[PDB]
């Protein structure tokens, strides 16, 4: 009986961790793109817009 | 001590093996149930490994 309970919990944990990994991969790609964009991207100029 | 006891039990059990397969006893029944359990437990163990 104990072994059966352990297997059920393992399967549920597996699906949950898979979902978390997917979301975290998306976030990592977003951070990479954002840092790349920012890296790609004084009194005289400031006085001009005013 | 444990090894000596197990060896004694093994030799005594061997000497009276023929009487056991005559069966018609509660002990013979218990053995049939034991075979059913072990198989299920080992299968669950393999699944947990994966």
């Amino acid at each position: 009986s104990t072994k059966e309970s352990k297997n059920e919990k393992l399967k549920e944990d597996l699906e949950r961790e898979q979902r978390w990994l997917d979301e975290q991969q998306q976030i990592m790609e977003s951070l990479n793109v954002l840092h790349s964009e920012l890296k790609n991207k004084s009194e005289s100029r400031i006085f001009n817009e005013l | 001590k444990l090894a000596l006891d197990r060896m004694r039990l093994s030799t005594a059990l061997k000497k009276n093996l023929e009487k056991i397969s005559r069966q018609s006893s509660v002990l013979m029944d218990n053995m049939k149930h034991l075979l059913e359990l072990n198989k299920l437990i080992m299968k669950s163990q393999q699944e947990s490994w994966d």
